[PDB]
């Protein structure tokens, strides 16, 4: 599932910004 | 009306943007507690021992800030900050600098960040999400309405207050801006397709950040995710996005209007702007005034302890302030 997909991730936790 | 409101609200705005409040506390009139989120900068919880009153402390070092490019981007976070005033942003208290840091004092939102809470429950229903929505909207109009653009959107950036309320937080990328911007900057999962494809960009960005955010809040994840920024760039600008089997009708149809490449169709970026959003069928039963007011019944509250209690927060490392005995960057940061 999606879900399951999202989980397995590695962007669960708290995402940075970015910035040149 | 909100038109009347809005004026009265920009006069107010334009008088402290004009005349900025500078240098308005002092670090050693607060005791600090706990670090509530560190990154590039930090947060503490603080005591205001004059006062006894609670505070969440953003503290930021100079140094690092010049490194880092985010000069200009710091200045216009205080500026910014110090002038507004709206029931779902955390006002700026005081702020002040000294050889090593410069320091924002803010409300401080003991319910944590919405982030937590999204992620441990899973998803929100469409009316958690709903509540939620309505509030980022209303502060959107307001801070556009000041030429203000925020470009930070997320669940990591969204407090809870004790009467499960928002607040909006991290204003480290906002700028007042009439007309297009280019600065690269944002989150991943949250960039507009324009900003991906380094075209010149509006306040649509930040409409396109709250779809992305209904988005997440009703299926439990972003419609565009992947392990690297390049996947999920690649996604982006695809043209293409699928929504849970569980999404209402409504929602899928207000998403695919916020979730626009098309900059002409994107809702918010309209003839008629935020009204197409407020008039739209999955707001219907919206009090936009009543969630204004916050006589709304929040559809969750966090666990009330102690004024000062953290337990909604997550535990981080707990570094030194150091103030060194010389002065760094005073030029810089001079109007700080
Ligand atoms: C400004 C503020 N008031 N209460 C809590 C905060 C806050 C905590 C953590 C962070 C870091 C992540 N956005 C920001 C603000």
């Amino acid at each position: 599932t999606t879900y399951a997909d999202f989980i397995a991730s590695g962007r669960t936790g708290r995402r940075n910004a970015i910035h040149d | 009306s909100v038109k009347e409101f809005l004026a009265k609200a920009k006069e107010d705005f334009l008088k402290k943007w004009e005349n900025p409040a500078q240098n308005t506390a002092h670090l050693d009139q607060f005791e600090r507690i706990k670090t509530l989120g560190t990154g590039s900068g930090r947060v503490m919880l603080v005591k205001h021992m004059e006062t006894g009153n609670h505070y969440a402390m953003k503290i930021l070092d100079k140094q690092k800030v010049v490194k880092l490019k985010q000069i200009e981007h710091t200045l216009n976070e205080k500026r910014i900050l110090q002038a507004v005033n709206f029931p779902f942003l955390t006002k700026l208290e005081f702020s002040f600098k000294d050889n090593s840091n410069l320091y924002m004092v803010m409300e401080y939102a003991p319910g944590g960040e919405m982030f937590s809470h999204l992620r441990r429950i899973g998803r929100f229903s469409e009316p958690h999400a709903r509540f939620y929505a309505a509030q980022i909207v209303l502060t959107f109009e307001y801070l556009h309405s000041l030429d203000l653009i925020y470009r930070d959107l997320k669940p990591e950036n969204l407090m809870i207050d004790q009467q499960g309320y928002i607040k909006v937080t991290d204003f480290g990328f906002a700028k007042r801006v009439k007309g297009r911007t280019w600065t690269l900057c944002g989150t991943p999962e949250y960039l507009a397709p324009e900003i991906i494809l380094s075209k010149g960009y509006n306040k649509a960005v930040d409409w396109w950040a709250l779809g992305v955010l209904i988005y997440e809040m009703a299926a439990g994840y972003p419609p565009f995710f992947a392990d690297q920024p390049i996947q999920i760039y690649e996604k982006i600008v695809s043209g293409k996005v699928r929504f849970p089997s569980h999404f209402s009708s409504d929602l899928k149809d207000l998403l695919r209007n916020l979730l626009q490449v098309d900059l002409t169709k994107r809702f918010g970026n309209l003839k008629n702007g935020v009204n197409d959003i407020k008039n739209h069928k999955w707001f219907a039963t919206t009090d936009w005034i009543a969630i204004y007011q916050r006589k709304v019944e929040a559809p969750f509250i966090p666990k009330f302890k102690g004024p000062g209690d953290t337990s909604n927060f997550d535990d981080y490392e707990e570094e030194e302030i150091r103030v060194s005995i010389n002065e760094k960057c005073g030029k810089e940061f001079s109007e700080f």
